[PDB]
C-alpha cells in the first residue's frame, strides 16, 4: 500500500540501519520501486560462512520491526542467500501452438519446478511465468448501475 | 548467542496468534544481551526551552545516523519517548453531543486510511495501449489541523461537529511511563556499544 | 588464449632475463658485496 | 633452494579479498608440488642412479 | 640504470585485475523509456532477434521481457544471445556485442546495450566498471541527477572510456489525486468509500483458494482492463452519497501530473545511482577508473563516488602489491641468511630480483598485456627462481 | 556448490520427465553455461601435457639418453598426485587457477 | 473502559517521512478520580447514553 | 474437524512447496489421518547441523 518514496521513507531507511553490527560486512545497498517491494543486498567479506550471516542479519533486522509501519510486520521480511547469475534456462514450448504461454508456464510450474529443485546443489528456481487462477474482470459502470 | 536467539525467535513464533490482540499490534521485542557498551552521549536543554519529546527527536533524526559513521561503532541505542500523535477526548463533551469514544476511533480509523497505488496501463492492457503511468492518492493525515478537522455527526441533533470540538489534538510522547532529567531539567540519551573486533 | 598469454609472457621474460643477465652480475654482486663487507669490517 | 622457493609463495596467500584466494591456490599448489619434488629428489633419484 | 628502469616501468605501466575471455555467450539489455508498455519493448525486442537471425553466428537467443538485473517494469527487457562453437563460428564475440549496440542505435526508441560475461562468476553483472554516484550533503535527489547528466556529458567526450551510462529505472512522470475532504463532506459522501473506489480500480485483490485439477489454486478479481487505461475512465467512478445522487471522482479529485524519479537506489546508506561503462581499447580497466575519479573530482560540491564489484576489488589487489613483493623478499632474505649463516652471502643473492623484474615488465610491454594479478604471481615466481639461480653459484 | 553436477542433475531429471510430457510440447535449453568449464578444463590438462613433453624434450638433448631423463621425468607426476591428494585433504578443488 | 482509561492504538499518520502512533485517550482532567469513571458513558442499543 | 483430503490439499502441499529446497536434504515424508493432525517430516544427509 505504499508508494516507492514511502517505502524508501519509512522501510528502506528504517532496515538499512542495523547493518552496521552485522560481522564481515563490507557494504550494503538498497533498491525500491513503484512495485510495492523493496530488496536490501547486503555484501560480506570474501570467504565467510552465508548461513552464519543470514542468521545474523535475521537476528538484526528485528530490532526495528517494532518501529516499522504496522502494516509491514505483518507480511515480514524475508533474508535469503543471493547469487548474481544464472546457470541454466529450462524452458518448454509447443512447435505446434497446441498450448499458449498460459498452459505452458501452469505446466511448468506444476509438474517440472518443483521436480527441478530436488536437483543436487540448485539453489533457486525462478520461473518466469505463472500458475492458473480465476480471474474476475469487473465492470464498475455495471456494478455502480446495479448498486453494489 | 546468535542461535540462541535464533531459536527463541523460532519457538516463539507458535504461539504468537493466540496473543492478546493489543500485544501482537505493538508486536514482541526479541533482542539478545548488549554485550557491548562504550559510551552514552546525551542531550540536554539547560534553557528549558525544549522537552525530552524534542530532544530525543533531534538526536533521531540527526544525530543517531551520523554517528554510527564512525569506525567501529555499532547498535547505537536511544532511551528516548517516540513522538506520537495523542487525541484527549472530554466525556462531558463527548455526551453533549451524544457521541462516545467509539464513535471517535471508528471516525478517525475511517478517515484516515492508506490509499492503494496503481498503474494506470497495468498487464494485461486492452491492445493500442501507448503508455503506462503510475497513479497514487493521498487518505493519510501528516498536520495536526487536518486531524482537529475530521468530522463527526452529533446524534442528539444532528450537527455536524469536528474533533477539535469533543477533543484535543496534539503531539506527544507514544508512552509516558519513563521521564530522564538532567540536573533536573529535560534531557536524553542514548548508548552507543562496540562493533565486533 | 588470454589468461594463458597474460600468465605466461611475463614469466617467460623474467626468467629469459634472470637467466642470461645473473649468469653474468651474480659474480659480480658477490665480488662486491664480500670486498665491501670485509673492508669495512 | 626448495625452502626458498616454497617461502617465497606463502606470505601472498594470507591477502584480503578475492585476491587472497585467487593466490592461495597458487600459493598451495606451487609450495606443496616444490616440497613434494624435493622430498622425491633426495629419496628416490639416488637408488634409480 | 636496470633497477630504476624497472622501478620506473612498474609505476608508471597500465594495470588490470583480469583478463577477459570468450564465454561463447553475450547479454543484451533493453530499457525503454518510462511511459513505455510491453507492446513497444516487445518491438524492440523483436527487432533486436530480427537483426540476429541473419547471423551465421548465433546458436539461440532467449528473451526475458519484464525482468531485468537492474530493475523491473514493462519497459525492461533481458535477451541471452548464445554463439556456436569457436571452430565452426569467427565472430569474435566482442565484435558481436559491437555490432548490435550499432545496430541498435541508429533505429530503436529505447537504449539497447548488449555485453560481455563478467570475467568473475559473481562478480558483478557486466564486463565493465561500476561506480556509485552518492549525495553526501543531502542536496537531493534532482541535483544528484543533474549531476550525473553533467558526469555523462563530460564522459561522451573522453577517448579513454567506449560506453558509459546509467543502469536503473528512468525518471518518468506521475499522477497525484488530491481528494477534496471539504467538498467530500459537503455533498455527504463518505470518505471510506472515495478510498476503497479508488483503491480497488487498478488493484489486483486475491480473495480465496479453489481447488482445480487436484491444485488449489487462487482467485483474483479485478477491474476489467478496459476501464483501467486512461484517467479519464478513473476520474468517472461514481460513488454514492447521502441524498442518494450519484457523484463522480473528478467532482472531488483534482488531478495533478509531476515529474519524478520512479527508482530509489541507496549505497551504503547514502542516496545513490549506478552507474556503469567499459574502458576503450588502448586504456586498462584502472586507467579508465582513474580518467573518472578525476571527471567526478570537478562534479558540484557535495557529490561523491564509491566503486564496486570487481573495481573496488581491483582496487585492493593494486594497494597490496607493494607490501606483499617486499615481504616476499624478506623472507627470502631471512630463509637465506638462516640457511647459510651470513648477512652479506644472502645480500648477493637478493640483488637479483631487479633483474627478474627486468624482462618480465619489457616482455608484458611489447605484448601489450596490462599488469593484471596473473602478472603479478609471475614476478613472485621469478622471485623465487632468480634466488635459486644466484643460491646455485653462490 | 559445483557448476557440472547441477547442470548434469538437471538435465537427467528434465530427460526423465520427457515421459511424462503431452504431446506437443516440447523441452529446450536454449542456455547453459556448464559446457565452457570443462572446455577450460580440457584445455589447461592438453597445455600441462603439452608442457611436460616439452620438458621431457629439453631434458633428453641435454642429458643426451633416456635412461638419464626418465629419472627427473617420473618425479613430476609422483608430486603432482601427492598434490591432489593435499589438496582433498584440505578442501581445495580442481580449478583452472590451480591446474 | 479500555479506551477512556487505556490508551488505544488505531493506526499510523506520516510526520515529516516518519511513521508515528495515533492514539486516543480520555483528558487528564477527567481520570484521577474515582468519580468520574463511574460516569463513563456506554452506548445502548435503545439509543440513549 | 476435516476430512484427510482438506489437509493434505490445504496444509501439505503449501508447506511442501517450499520445503523442497532446503540444504542437505535426503528426502522428505508427509502423512495425514483422520485425526486433524498432519506430520511432515524431513530427513537430511549425515553430519548437518
Ligand atoms: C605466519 C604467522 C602469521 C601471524 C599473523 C600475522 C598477521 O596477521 O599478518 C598477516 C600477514 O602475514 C603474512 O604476510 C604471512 C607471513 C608468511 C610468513 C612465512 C614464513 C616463512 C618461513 C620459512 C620456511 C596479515 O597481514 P595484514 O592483513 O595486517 O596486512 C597489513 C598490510 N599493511
Amino acid at each position: 500500500g505504499a508508494t516507492a518514496k514511502t517505502i524508501n521513507d519509512s522501510v528502506v531507511t528504517l532496515i538499512e540501519r542495523e547493518l552496521s553490527g552485522v560481522k564481515n560486512l563490507l557494504y550494503y545497498s538498497a533498491t525500491t520501486d513503484t512495485s510495492g517491494t523493496a530488496e536490501i543486498t547486503a555484501t560480506f567479506k570474501p570467504g565467510t560462512d552465508v548461513e552464519m550471516a543470514q542468521v545474523d542479519v535475521q537476528n538484526k533486522i528485528k530490532a526495528v520491526e517494532a518501529r516499522l509501519p504496522q502494516v509491514v510486520r505483518q507480511q515480514g521480511l524475508q533474508v535469503e542467500a543471493s547469487s548474481s547469475g544464472f546457470l541454466m534456462l529450462v524452458g518448454i514450448n509447443s512447435p505446434n501452438n497446441q498450448y499458449s504461454e498460459v498452459d505452458l508456464s501452469d505446466y511448468l510450474v506444476r509438474n517440472v519446478v518443483e521436480e527441478l529443485k530436488r536437483v543436487e546443489g540448485v539453489g533457486k528456481v525462478q520461473s518466469f511465468g505463472a500458475e492458473k487462477a480465476m480471474r474476475i474482470w469487473v465492470d464498475p459502470n455495471k456494478l455502480v448501475s446495479y448498486g453494489l | 548467542v546468535e542461535m540462541a536467539q535464533v531459536d527463541v525467535q523460532n519457538k516463539i513464533k507458535a504461539v504468537e496468534a493466540r496473543l492478546p490482540q493489543v500485544v501482537r499490534q505493538q508486536g514482541l521485542q526479541v533482542e539478545a544481551s548488549s554485550s557491548g557498551f562504550l559510551m552514552l552521549v546525551g542531550i540536554n536543554s539547560p534553557n528549558n526551552q525544549y522537552s525530552e519529546v524534542d530532544l530525543s527527536d533531534y538526536l533521531v533524526r540527526n544525530v543517531v545516523e551520523e554517528l554510527k559513521r564512525v569506525e567501529g561503532v555499532g547498535k547505537v541505542q536511544s532511551f528516548g519517548a517516540e513522538k506520537a500523535m495523542r487525541i484527549w477526548v472530554d466525556p462531558n463533551k463527548l455526551v453533549s453531543y451524544g457521541l462516545s469514544i467509539s464513535d471517535v476511533n471508528n471516525a478517525i480509523r475511517e478517515n484516515n486510511v492508506e490509499i492503494a497505488p496503481g498503474r494506470l496501463g497495468d498487464l494485461p492492457a486492452e491492445k493500442g495501449q501507448l503508455i503506462t503511468i503510475p497513479l497514487s492518492a493521498q487518505g493519510q493525515l501528516s498536520s495536526l489541523e487536518q486531524f482537529k478537522n475530521i468530522s463527526l455527526k452529533s446524534k442528539t441533533n444532528g450537527s455536524v461537529i469536528k474533533l477539535s470540538d469533543v477533543a484535543n489534538v496534539e503531539i506527544g510522547s507514544q508512552a509516558y511511563n519513563f521521564a530522564i532529567l538532567e540536573n533536573g531539567k529535560p534531557a536524553t540519551a542514548a548508548a552507543i556499544q562496540l562493533s565486533p573486533g | 588464449s588470454e589468461t594463458q598469454h597474460a600468465l605466461g609472457t611475463g614469466v617467460f621474460g623474467g626468467m629469459i632475463s634472470a637467466t642470461i643477465l645473473a649468469i653474468f652480475f651474480v659474480p659480480v654482486f658477490f665480488i662486491f658485496i664480500l670486498g665491501a663487507v670485509e673492508k669495512l669490517f | 633452494i626448495t625452502l626458498v622457493l616454497a617461502a617465497v609463495f606463502l606470505p601472498m596467500a594470507f591477502a584480503s579479498g578475492s585476491v587472497g584466494v585467487i593466490y592461495k591456490q597458487f600459493t598451495l599448489t606451487m609450495s606443496v608440488s616444490i616440497l613434494f619434488s624435493a622430498l622425491l629428489a633426495l629419496i628416490l633419484t639416488p637408488a634409480l642412479c | 640504470v636496470i633497477t630504476g628502469i624497472t622501478f620506473a616501468g612498474m609505476k608508471y605501466w597500465p594495470t588490470a585485475f583480469m583478463p577477459e575471455e570468450d564465454q561463447g555467450w553475450f547479454m543484451t539489455s533493453f530499457q525503454l523509456p518510462s511511459d513505455a508498455t510491453a507492446e513497444r519493448t516487445r518491438n524492440v525486442v523483436n527487432q533486436f532477434e530480427n537483426n540476429l537471425k541473419d547471423n551465421p553466428d548465433v546458436k539461440s537467443n532467449t528473451a526475458i521481457l519484464g525482468w531485468g538485473f537492474s530493475g523491473a517494469g514493462q519497459n525492461v527487457a533481458v535477451a541471452f544471445t548464445t554463439l556456436k562453437d569457436f571452430k565452426e563460428r569467427t565472430s569474435s564475440a566482442s565484435k558481436m556485442t559491437s555490432d548490435v549496440n550499432s545496430s541498435m542505435a541508429n533505429s530503436t526508441e529505447g537504449e539497447t546495450m548488449a555485453v560481455l560475461p563478467p570475467a568473475i562468476d559473481e562478480l558483478g553483472t557486466f564486463s565493465g566498471f561500476s561506480l556509485r554516484l552518492q549525495d553526501r550533503a543531502n542536496l537531493g535527489m534532482p541535483a544528484l541527477l543533474a549531476a550525473q547528466d553533467e558526469l555523462m556529458a563530460m564522459a561522451a567526450k573522453n577517448k579513454k572510456f567506449y560506453m558509459v551510462w546509467n543502469e536503473g529505472l528512468p525518471q518518468g512522470d506521475n499522477i497525484s489525486l488530491k481528494i477534496d475532504r471539504e467538498k467530500l463532506s459537503a455533498l455527504g459522501v463518505k470518505f471510506s468509500d472515495v478510498s476503497d473506489i479508488i483503491s480497488t480500480s487498478m488493484g489486483s485483490m486475491y480473495i480465496n483458494d479453489f481447488p482445480n485439477q487436484g491444485r488449489m489454486q487462487q482467485v483474483i478479481v479485478q477491474v476489467e482492463a478496459k476501464s483501467r487505461m486512461q484517467l479519464k475512465d478513473i476520474l468517472n467512478l461514481k460513488v454514492m452519497g447521502s441524498s442518494g445522487q450519484l457523484v463522480s471522482l473528478s467532482e472531488v479529485v483534482t488531478p495533478q501530473w509531476n515529474k519524478a524519479p520512479q527508482q530509489y537506489n541507496r549505497y551504503n546508506g547514502r542516496p545513490s545511482l549506478s552507474i556503469a561503462g567499459i574502458p576503450n581499447f588502448d586504456t586498462s580497466s584502472g586507467e579508465a577508473m582513474r580518467e573518472m575519479e578525476q571527471l567526478i573530482a570537478k562534479l558540484p560540491k557535495g557529490i561523491g563516488y564509491e566503486w564496486t564489484g570487481i573495481s573496488l576489488q581491483e582496487k585492493q589487489s593494486e594497494s597490496q602489491m607493494a607490501f606483499l613483493l617486499g615481504l616476499s623478499m624478506l623472507v627470502v632474505f631471512l630463509v637465506l641468511a638462516a640457511l647459510y649463516e651470513s648477512w652479506a652471502i644472502p645480500l648477493s643473492v637478493m640483488l637479483v630480483v631487479p633483474l627478474g623484474i627486468f624482462g618480465a615488465i619489457i616482455a608484458i610491454m611489447s605484448r601489450g598485456l596490462m599488469n593484471d594479478v596473473f602478472f603479478k604471481i609471475g614476478l613472485i615466481t621469478i622471485i623465487g627462481l632468480s634466488a635459486k639461480n644466484a643460491i646455485l653459484i653462490v | 556448490a559445483n557448476a557440472v553436477k547441477t547442470a548434469e542433475g538437471v538435465r537427467a531429471k528434465i530427460e526423465e520427465l520427457k515421459l511424462n510430457l503431452p504431446e506437443g510440447m516440447e523441452f529446450s535449453i536454449p542456455y547453459d553455461t556448464a559446457p565452457f568449464v570443462k572446455i577450460s578444463i580440457e584445455k589447461v590438462i592438453h597445455t600441462l601435457l603439452e608442457a611436460m613433453v616439452l620438458v621431457f624434450i629439453v631434458m633428453y638433448l641435454f642429458l643426451h639418453n633416456v635412461r638419464y631423463t626418465l629419472i627427473p621425468a617420473i618425479v613430476a607426476p609422483i608430486a603432482l598426485l601427492g598434490t591432489f591428494t593435499v589438496m582433498l585433504l584440505a578442501g581445495f578443488s580442481i580449478n583452472v587457477l590451480t591446474m
